[PDB]
Protein backbone atom coordinates (compact mmCIF):
# COMPACT_ATOMS: atom_id res chain seq x y z
CA UNK A 1 0.00 0.00 0.00
CA UNK A 2 0.46 3.81 -0.91
CA UNK A 3 2.24 5.04 2.85
CA UNK A 4 2.76 8.68 3.69
CA UNK A 5 5.79 7.97 5.18
CA UNK A 6 7.62 4.45 5.60
CA UNK B 1 18.46 8.89 -17.37
CA UNK B 2 14.86 9.50 -17.26
CA UNK B 3 11.67 7.41 -15.58
CA UNK B 4 10.40 7.17 -18.92
CA UNK B 5 11.55 6.01 -22.35
CA UNK B 6 10.17 8.35 -25.67
CA UNK B 7 6.39 8.18 -25.94
CA UNK B 8 5.26 5.99 -28.87
CA UNK B 9 4.16 7.69 -32.02
CA UNK B 10 0.83 7.13 -31.28
CA UNK B 11 1.47 8.67 -27.49
CA UNK B 12 4.27 11.74 -28.33
CA UNK B 13 1.63 14.39 -29.54
CA UNK B 14 -0.56 14.21 -26.01
CA UNK B 15 -0.05 15.30 -22.43
CA UNK B 16 1.45 13.43 -20.00
CA UNK B 17 -0.86 12.70 -16.86
CA UNK B 18 0.78 10.80 -13.89
CA UNK B 19 -1.85 8.68 -12.10
CA UNK B 20 -1.83 8.22 -8.38
CA UNK B 21 -3.13 4.84 -7.79
CA UNK B 22 -4.00 4.32 -3.88
CA UNK B 23 -6.82 6.49 -2.68
CA UNK B 24 -7.06 7.86 -5.90
CA UNK B 25 -8.53 5.07 -7.82
CA UNK B 26 -8.32 2.27 -5.28
CA UNK B 27 -8.61 1.66 -1.65
CA UNK B 28 -7.01 -1.15 -0.33
CA UNK B 29 -6.59 -3.13 3.32
CA UNK B 30 -4.96 -6.12 4.77
CA UNK B 31 -8.44 -5.83 7.22
CA UNK B 32 -11.02 -8.10 5.14
CA UNK B 33 -13.17 -6.63 2.88
CA UNK B 34 -16.83 -8.59 2.23
CA UNK B 35 -17.82 -8.20 -1.71
CA UNK B 36 -14.14 -7.27 -2.59
CA UNK B 37 -13.72 -6.23 -6.08
CA UNK B 38 -10.13 -7.86 -5.91
CA UNK B 39 -8.28 -9.50 -3.65
CA UNK B 40 -4.70 -9.96 -4.35
CA UNK B 41 -1.69 -12.19 -2.23
CA UNK B 42 0.85 -10.52 -1.55
CA UNK B 43 4.31 -11.97 0.15
CA UNK B 44 5.53 -9.61 3.13
CA UNK B 45 8.54 -11.82 5.00
CA UNK B 46 7.17 -15.11 3.39
CA UNK B 47 4.01 -15.28 5.14
CA UNK B 48 1.37 -14.22 1.86
CA UNK B 49 -1.68 -12.44 2.99
CA UNK B 50 -4.64 -10.99 1.09
CA UNK B 51 -5.18 -7.24 0.26
CA UNK B 52 -8.70 -6.44 -0.29
CA UNK B 53 -8.94 -3.87 -2.99
CA UNK B 54 -12.14 -1.47 -3.44
CA UNK B 55 -12.68 0.15 -6.49
CA UNK B 56 -13.32 3.66 -6.50
CA UNK B 57 -16.92 4.80 -8.41
CA UNK B 58 -16.64 5.53 -12.23
CA UNK B 59 -12.98 4.24 -12.32
CA UNK B 60 -13.58 2.35 -15.37
CA UNK B 61 -15.22 5.06 -17.07
CA UNK B 62 -12.53 7.43 -15.49
CA UNK B 63 -9.26 5.34 -17.19
CA UNK B 64 -10.82 4.20 -20.21
CA UNK B 65 -11.02 8.17 -21.48
CA UNK B 66 -8.30 9.40 -19.82
CA UNK B 67 -5.97 6.47 -21.89
CA UNK B 68 -7.76 8.35 -24.89
CA UNK B 69 -6.90 11.98 -24.07
CA UNK B 70 -3.74 11.06 -22.36
CA UNK B 71 -0.42 9.22 -22.02
CA UNK B 72 -1.25 7.87 -19.07
CA UNK B 73 1.41 6.64 -16.63
CA UNK B 74 0.70 4.65 -13.35
CA UNK B 75 3.39 6.18 -10.13
CA UNK B 76 1.90 4.97 -7.09
CA UNK B 77 4.74 5.13 -3.61
CA UNK B 78 3.27 1.65 -3.29
CA UNK B 79 5.52 -1.63 -4.67
CA UNK B 80 4.98 -3.15 -7.56
CA UNK B 81 4.65 -6.50 -6.00
CA UNK B 82 1.19 -5.25 -4.78
CA UNK B 83 0.97 -2.46 -7.58
CA UNK B 84 1.25 -4.65 -11.00
CA UNK B 85 -1.39 -6.93 -9.93
CA UNK B 86 -3.84 -4.31 -9.26
CA UNK B 87 -3.15 -1.91 -12.40
CA UNK B 88 -3.55 -5.75 -14.68
CA UNK B 89 -7.20 -6.18 -13.25
CA UNK B 90 -7.99 -2.26 -13.15
CA UNK B 91 -6.30 -1.46 -16.91
CA UNK B 92 -8.85 -2.86 -19.12
CA UNK B 93 -7.70 -0.86 -22.06
CA UNK B 94 -4.31 -0.28 -22.04
CA UNK B 95 -4.43 3.24 -20.88
CA UNK B 96 -1.27 3.11 -18.27
CA UNK B 97 1.76 3.41 -20.96
CA UNK B 98 4.17 2.58 -17.94
CA UNK B 99 3.97 1.94 -14.50
CA UNK B 100 6.06 3.68 -11.91
CA UNK B 101 6.92 2.34 -7.88
CA UNK B 102 8.20 3.70 -4.97
CA UNK B 103 11.70 3.03 -6.13
CA UNK B 104 10.67 5.98 -8.60
CA UNK B 105 9.87 8.38 -5.85
CA UNK B 106 11.83 10.64 -4.23
CA UNK B 107 12.16 10.76 -0.61
CA UNK B 108 11.96 13.97 0.67
CA UNK B 109 11.19 15.52 4.01
CA UNK B 110 9.54 12.27 5.21
CA UNK B 111 7.35 12.01 2.12
CA UNK B 112 7.14 9.89 -0.78
CA UNK B 113 7.28 12.89 -3.74
CA UNK B 114 7.02 12.31 -7.66
CA UNK B 115 9.37 14.58 -8.90
CA UNK B 116 7.77 15.01 -12.62
CA UNK B 117 11.35 16.54 -13.70
CA UNK B 118 12.40 12.98 -13.78
CA UNK B 119 9.84 11.71 -15.99
CA UNK B 120 11.27 13.22 -19.34
CA UNK B 121 8.69 15.24 -20.49
CA UNK B 122 7.99 18.83 -21.20
CA UNK B 123 6.71 20.02 -17.93
CA UNK B 124 4.47 22.06 -20.08
CA UNK B 125 2.41 18.88 -20.89
CA UNK B 126 2.37 17.14 -17.49
CA UNK B 127 0.07 16.41 -15.13
CA UNK B 128 -0.09 14.77 -11.79
CA UNK B 129 -3.78 13.32 -10.56
CA UNK B 130 -3.14 12.48 -7.05
CA UNK B 131 -4.85 12.18 -3.49
CA UNK B 132 -1.74 13.72 -1.94
CA UNK B 133 -0.46 17.46 -1.89
CA UNK B 134 2.59 16.12 -0.86
CA UNK B 135 3.51 13.96 -3.44
CA UNK B 136 3.04 17.06 -5.79
CA UNK B 137 5.40 19.36 -3.80
CA UNK B 138 8.11 19.71 -6.19
CA UNK B 139 5.24 20.78 -9.07
CA UNK B 140 2.16 22.13 -7.76
CA UNK B 141 1.28 23.96 -10.61
CA UNK B 142 1.11 20.70 -12.47
CA UNK B 143 -1.88 19.25 -9.89
CA UNK B 144 -5.15 18.28 -10.83
CA UNK B 145 -6.01 17.45 -7.18
CA UNK B 146 -8.94 14.72 -6.03
CA UNK B 147 -9.89 13.93 -2.67
CA UNK B 148 -8.86 10.81 -0.76
CA UNK B 149 -11.08 7.58 -1.39
CA UNK B 150 -11.82 4.63 0.99
CA UNK B 151 -15.12 3.01 0.68
CA UNK B 152 -17.71 5.88 -0.30
CA UNK B 153 -19.81 4.53 -3.06
CA UNK B 154 -21.36 7.97 -3.55
CA UNK B 155 -18.01 9.37 -4.15
CA UNK B 156 -18.29 10.84 -8.21
CA UNK B 157 -15.07 12.94 -8.27
CA UNK B 158 -13.29 10.65 -11.30
CA UNK B 159 -16.96 11.45 -13.26
CA UNK B 160 -16.63 15.12 -12.72
CA UNK B 161 -13.25 15.38 -13.10
CA UNK B 162 -13.66 14.07 -16.47
CA UNK B 163 -15.21 17.85 -18.39
CA UNK B 164 -12.39 19.22 -17.08
CA UNK B 165 -9.44 16.79 -18.16
CA UNK B 166 -11.04 17.23 -21.75
CA UNK B 167 -10.16 20.56 -21.55
CA UNK B 168 -6.96 20.13 -20.40
CA UNK B 169 -6.05 17.37 -22.76
CA UNK B 170 -6.74 20.29 -25.95
CA UNK B 171 -4.36 23.15 -24.43
CA UNK B 172 -0.29 23.42 -25.65
CA UNK B 173 0.53 24.38 -21.89
CA UNK B 174 -1.05 23.37 -19.18
CA UNK B 175 0.31 26.11 -17.24
CA UNK B 176 -2.18 28.39 -19.30
CA UNK B 177 -4.92 26.96 -17.16
CA UNK B 178 -3.44 25.77 -13.88
CA UNK B 179 -1.41 29.52 -14.06
CA UNK B 180 1.93 29.16 -14.92
MG1 LIG C 1 -2.52 8.45 -2.78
Amino acid sequence: LSPPSP
Amino acid sequence: QYLLPEAKAQDSDKICVVINLDETLVHSSFKPVNNADFIIPVEIDGVVHQVYVLKRPHVDEFLQRMGELFECVLFTASLAKYADPVADLLDKWGAFRARLFRESCVFHRGNYVKDLSRLGRDLRRVLILDNSPASYVFHPDNAVPVASWFDNMSDTELHDLLPFFEQLSRVDDVYSVLRQ
